[PDB]
């Protein structure tokens, strides 16, 4: 490849990603601040989620008492 | 005494109670501010994540209060009501920043304002102060100043809680009228609709589909921890 | 000055070698399953007490300024 | 290992009786984390105008014989 | 971090508290970065 | 009633659906501002490399609404329709102040608002205020004074997605 | 000597208690400036937390005071009482300097200064100075010149803790008089009304309930360690 | 880095990404100089 | 200690086929550097509008048994 | 710092030293956090 590009599918103009847990896409209410994966030779992989949530004038966290990120 | 020019006048206090008076700490004024102006602030929460339309806001804090005003002191001679001084304007300050800028060292901090004139009552802290002099006798008296002000908003801790009165954590009363149902008024009251076996179960309703219009009933909170 | 939780067993024969008292001191305590809090002089050592009274509430929405947890 | 369960940090206005060793009562933060929680360090800071305390809650489950060093020759 | 041994003492210039809260920024993501690579 | 000329209103409201109507939380002008504006914010992902000439600028997402106006309040008795009252504008200044800034204790933080005159509908909250007093009676009693205000938009979360119809799906 | 055009002056020091004076450290102006101007500010901490309506404001610490004027410089031969110079401004603004400016070798710094005019003393330092020369000879000799000046403030710290009397860590006293209970006199002293048995036990009282309007208290101060 | 092991995930506020580069220039400082303190 | 013999790091726009254990080329550099070169790492980063990659190049020469610490009791 | 140890080179932008000394900064507060852990 000497285009002088990266070679994707589409436009790079706009960036799509989805979460499943369990099977399902968790509900389109949520808010994904931010995505990281990582690889590397003899180690474990990982990944991290940036989720907004909580708020001060309901004294609670909505997500967090959800069951789709519960350990296991 | 609608007739009368009322003066703006400035006491001192000791107390965050202010029911104890700095003794020889009240100015009055001679001659009034032109304007006064207030400020206000309300902040908020705006994070949102990437791809979306909108923000989802959430009340945050609201900032302390400010007020501004300022000044004009003159003894010269033209005003009607007033006398000329042997020294002129020198004893009108320093009795002003005895009051709104000197520290106490009996309460270690300088001193609890209030301020009152007509309508308008405020208490606080002084934050800034500028004084320009402008005219002078040939000795170097000073007979004419200006000066402009910035007031900070005070509210003591055990008063914060009884304004905003806080209130699923207190007990509540109702009397039903015709046209209620359980199911409508636990959601107004709860915010959701599922506790209307727990309100019926507190008031020992057995038929609570049907309610007659004079009824009393509790509502009882729900438990923590 | 101290005060010492008792314990059960008794050793006939014990040997600290070429160690401090502080350090030979937390070695022995963590395996009776005990905590070691020292202040203004004196040294308590006592069993993780959860059965008393809460000093005080901290609230969310009313008097917390920063905040953070984590389950694993 | 249960006293590790859950960790974290607490900070307020500053008052002379949070000690190691002492409860508090948590409110607020979610049924994850909401209840009664075991004061295991505080950190008091005074200065420009104010008084603060981080109060510190939940054990951590390393012994001392695995994350200390030198204690051998 | 949910550990006060990791906290810093805080001393401000009177140049006249706003490069306090970057500083304490930083002490955060090093001793994060630390943290992970003892993982498997 | 073409011929009717209408003036602006402000409703306090207790819920993020905008149906719970607070009592006594109606706020009607006695005159109009003279104009009022809005802003619009769009953000984009501009990260180029170097030897290029251009970049594909990428989509981020779009920033609240903003809108701004001010308002006049006098009871000096030139104004066709009104009347001079005892206390002037004190009570008209207070009522303002519990619909758009007080602290409600029932949900724990301001109300909820709506701004209705003519073809404009505007729900969400305040930010910013600032309020200067300009003419008094002897006795201290104003009688004129003039505010600049600044509103945030709000929409509930269940509505951005149903707004937002999001259709390889 | 009312009829006077007083002038102003500046005097270098060689200490910190402003008694020892520099020899030939003293500045005479030719013409006053037109006004001056102070500034004052106070600090406090502002930090509170999310979800409430106000915060206590408190007291941090007071800044340093400013003073701020201008000069003019002049020596063309149009103001009644003075002489022209062969040489104009040179040496005028040569000794202004070395008195506000220049570094001396036996105090590693330069001078302290106090600044007197009719009502006005002040002591500090020089922070600023700007000045622009405008009129000048064929030969480039000036005579006319302007100067901005800002000066800030010197406060010696054994003077600091005279003026501010800080004051449960003295000892008091007080005569009673008719209306006074012990309690509510020990929460106008201590912040407490709970300490009344450790007041009248100091005082051998034993009928505290009654006190006779004649009597002096001592009020000791609370024990630090 | 010549690694991906010191990589911190990238978290921004919206304040109103300039703070985001100068955090990021102190995490590499600090480890360069604690793999320094290492050599012989 | 071959494989270690040229390290380092390239950052650019993402694409889901970069895997550690696979190979690119790398041109541009100086010829120092310049070939083809085995990746051992990767780390994808999504944020603010774009997804970018880390790709990671040649290997460290330590030994596990060298570096990693606790193995033993 | 007490040790040279722990100095790193300086390296400035032609970008037209402000931020020159609040990455120094930034270095010293960590090492100090680094060291306090060790003590018993």
């Amino acid at each position: 490849n000497n285009s002088g590009t990266i070679e994707t599918s589409q436009s790079v103009d706009r960036v799509t990603h989805k979460i499943l847990i369990d099977g399902s896409e968790i509900p389109g209410t949520y808010q994904v601040k931010s995505i990281q994966v990582t690889k590397e030779v003899n180690r474990i992989p990982t990944a991290r989620l940036v989720i907004l949530d909580g708020d001060a004038a309901e004294r609670d966290f909505k997500v967090s008492n959800s069951d789709h990120f519960v350990p296991g | 005494s609608e007739g009368k020019l009322e003066k703006l006048r400035i006491v001192a206090y000791k107390d965050s109670k202010f029911s104890d008076e700095v003794e020889n700490g009240e100015f009055i004024t001679l001659l009034n501010p032109e304007k006064y102006k207030f400020q206000y602030r309300v902040e908020q929460n705006e994070d949102q994540a990437s791809g979306t339309s909108s923000a989802p806001i959430r009340f945050n804090k609201i900032l302390p209060q400010t007020l501004e005003f300022d000044f004009l002191f003159d003894r010269t001679g033209v005003i009607a009501g007033y006398e000329v001084t042997e020294d002129g304007i020198i004893n009108d300050i320093d009795h002003f920043k005895k009051v709104v800028y000197d520290y106490n060292g009996e309460k270690h901090k300088p001193n609890y304002l209030m301020i009152t004139w007509g309508s308008l009552l405020f208490k606080g802290y002084l934050k800034e102060m500028d004084i320009e002099y402008k005219l002078f006798r040939p000795d170097g008296t000073p007979i004419r100043a200006m000066a402009t002000t910035k007031i900070g908003e005070f509210v003591e801790e055990e008063l914060r809680t009884a304004q905003e009165n806080n209130q699923p954590d207190m007990s509540h009363y109702r009397t039903v009228k015709e046209g209620d149902t359980l199911p409508l008024m636990t959601y107004r009251i709860y915010g959701d609709s599922k506790y209307y076996l727990e309100v019926a179960k507190a008031n020992g309703l057995t038929n609570f589909r049907r309610l007659k219009t004079g009824t009393e009933l509790i509502f009882p909170p729900l438990q923590k921890q | 000055e101290a005060d010492v939780a008792s314990t059960e067993n008794q050793h006939t024969e014990l040997v600290q070698y070429d160690v401090t008292d502080w350090d030979f001191m937390m070695l022995r305590l963590q395996a009776n399953g005990l905590l070691c809090l020292v202040d203004d002089g004196k040294v308590s050592i006592q069993k993780p007490d959860l059965s008393s009274e809460a000093l005080e509430t901290v609230t969310f929405g009313a008097t917390i300024l920063e905040f953070d947890a984590e389950m694993d | 290992q249960q006293l590790a369960k859950t960790r974290g940090r607490i900070k307020f206005q500053g008052i002379p009786t949070v000690k190691p060793g002492v409860n508090l009562l948590l409110e607020g933060v979610g049924d994850r984390f909401n209840g009664k929680v075991f004061i295991t360090g505080v950190n008091h800071q005074i200065s420009e105008g104010n008084w603060t305390v981080d109060a510190q809650f939940g054990l951590n489950p390393e012994w001392f014989s695995e994350s200390e060093s030198n204690i051998h020759t | 971090p949910i550990e006060i041994k990791e906290l810093h003492i805080k001393i401000t210039v009177d140049d006249s508290e706003d490069k306090q809260q970057l500083v304490a920024q930083c002490v955060e993501q090093v001793l994060d970065v630390l943290k992970s690579q003892k993982e498997r």
